């Protein structure tokens, strides 16, 4: 049945998700932070006006 | 000659301004490592007591006579005896006492040195007592210091939730789904709710570590009696049954539980207790600017700007941790996404795709219409659903 | 002493290409090592 079935090697691991959910929190912790409604008013009215 | 005096002595102070806030956490790792060479069943007044010291010079005391009692005992259904499952194998005779045993007599020195400090004080929690977190972008020195000193404060959360998702990743059992569960309770509420709920999450793992050293050390063999959890399962192979019993993590006859997982619930506890201690001196600066309920931007605010003054490197960092970080937290979750292979992967490429469309027309404050409370809610999204994959898995 | 006929060489070659189990990485290597060897030659090199 697992011949049939036949799963790659192992390949069910929490690894890279892991990383990618510490990248993501660290971000969003940003947006809620400092020096970020200075990086916003550098978008407006400098990238479009 | 009196520079390289100057230098020696500057290193030395700073050293010893580490070592007498550091040496307690420094012994108590050397202790887990000692605790996970042997695991056998005379460790578990150790931990108890360990863990007591985390959860609160009384206290001091109590494992440096043990310690010794350790050195005096080291130097005093079947297939093994009393002795050796207590923790005490006769060695072969004429050989050594202390054949491998060259870091007890150390530790009881690590001992001294955290005793000699104590003493030698009462008869302040800063190594840099001139520390000025105002104009930190102005020295490269200034920025390791706030990297230092205000380090854990700043993400002590965060850094905390990484040590549990490492304790998941190396963990893969039924504590692995109630630590993501606690996950995903705490990472979908602000920070009133942690407020709240810590205390409780930390009585409650501090409770369990014992309890999970009393599953890892097992029964005595000779006990006559076999364990109710090994008969459970009515129509499957033993091999099921050891799989079922491993997954639970409960005590089985035999069994050579590998030292990773004390070492994260190690790390765990330590970090916790790292929290709760900056958690206790709890202040303005760890909180969200949204708590007056608005998009606009502050008129006013206590830092000035870094886009402009390229001056050093630390504003240049800053520049560009703070200008192009969601480049890098999106490459890496479209990475994680590629490098799997179910619908989760699909997911996460959809979600990906459709952020990075957005790029920045989205990321206007223009009153409504998907404005900066619907950037927070896509994010708030995203969250949920990178928990809802973890979980799930 | 003659010629291997197909039918027995391709018969080799399933057996020796279905001799793995799926947990043990190794044993995937030394199938694969044992069918190139074997398919370096053909049903006119070989003999019995």
């Amino acid at each position: 049945f697992s011949k049939a079935c036949a799963v790659e090697t192992k390949e069910g691991n929490i690894g890279f998700d892991v990383i990618a959910l510490s990248f993501l929190v660290f971000q969003i912790r940003i947006f809620h932070s400092w020096y970020f409604q200075h990086c916003m008013v550098e978008y407006r009215s400098e990238v479009i006006l | 000659v009196k520079k390289l005096h100057k230098l020696a002595n500057q290193t030395i102070e700073l050293l010893w301004r580490f070592f007498e806030v550091h040496i307690s956490k420094i012994v108590f790792v050397i202790i887990a490592i000692f605790i996970a060479n042997n695991i056998n069943a005379l460790y578990i007044p150790l931990v108890i007591l360990l863990s007591l010291a985390i959860c609160l010079g009384i206290f001091s005391l109590f494992m440096c006579a043990y310690l010794f009692l350790v050195a005096l005992s080291k130097m005093i259904h079947g297939n093994i005896s009393m002795p050796e499952w207590f923790g005490l194998k006769k060695e072969v005779e004429g050989t050594e006492p202390i054949y491998m045993l060259f870091g007890v007599i150390v530790s009881i020195i690590a001992l001294a040195f955290q005793s000699i400090v104590i003493y030698r004080q009462r008869h302040r929690a800063k190594v840099f007592p001139d520390f000025h977190h105002s104009h930190f972008d102005r020295s490269l020195k200034n920025a390791i210091q706030f990297l230092i000193d205000y380090g854990f404060y700043k993400f002590g959360l965060e850094i905390t939730m990484i040590a549990i998702g490492i304790d998941i990743f190396n963990r893969m059992d039924a504590l692995a789904a109630i630590q993501c569960f606690w996950l995903v309770l705490f990472a979908l509420n602000k920070r009133v709710f942690v407020r709240r709920i810590w205390v409780f999450y930390v009585i409650y793992m501090a409770i369990l570590y014992p309890l999970q050293f009393f599953s890892y050390v097992g029964l005595p063999p000779d006990s006559c009696i076999e364990y109710p959890w090994s008969y459970w399962i009515p129509s499957y192979s033993d091999d099921a049954r050891f799989n079922l019993s491993y997954l639970l993590n409960l005590s089985i006859y035999g069994v050579n539980w590998p030292s990773a997982y004390l070492i994260g619930d190690f790390f765990v506890l330590l970090l916790a207790s790292c929290q709760l201690a900056v958690f206790r001196r709890e202040g303005e600066d760890n909180d969200s600017i949204y708590n007056d309920g608005n998009f606009v931007i502050k008129p006013e605010n206590p830092q000035y700007d870094f886009i402009d003054t390229k001056k050093s490197y630390v504003d240049y960092f800053k520049s560009f941790v703070f200008h192009y970080g969601h480049w890098i937290t999106l490459m890496s979750t479209l990475a994680a996404g590629i490098a799997g292979t179910s619908l989760f992967a699909l997911g996460y490429i959809i979600f990906t795709l459709t952020m990075l469309w957005s790029g920045n027309n989205l990321y206007v404050m223009n009153s409504t219409l998907r404005s900066f409370e619907h950037t927070l809610k896509r994010w708030n999204a995203l969250l949920g659903y990178t928990l809802f994959t973890i979980t799930m898995k | 002493l003659g010629m291997i006929k197909p039918d027995q060489l391709a018969s080799l070659n399933q057996a020796l290409t279905d001799s793995y189990t799926t947990r043990d990485t190794n044993s995937i290597l030394r199938s694969r090592m044992s069918v190139s060897y074997l398919k370096g030659y053909t049903y006119e090199d070989i003999l019995i």
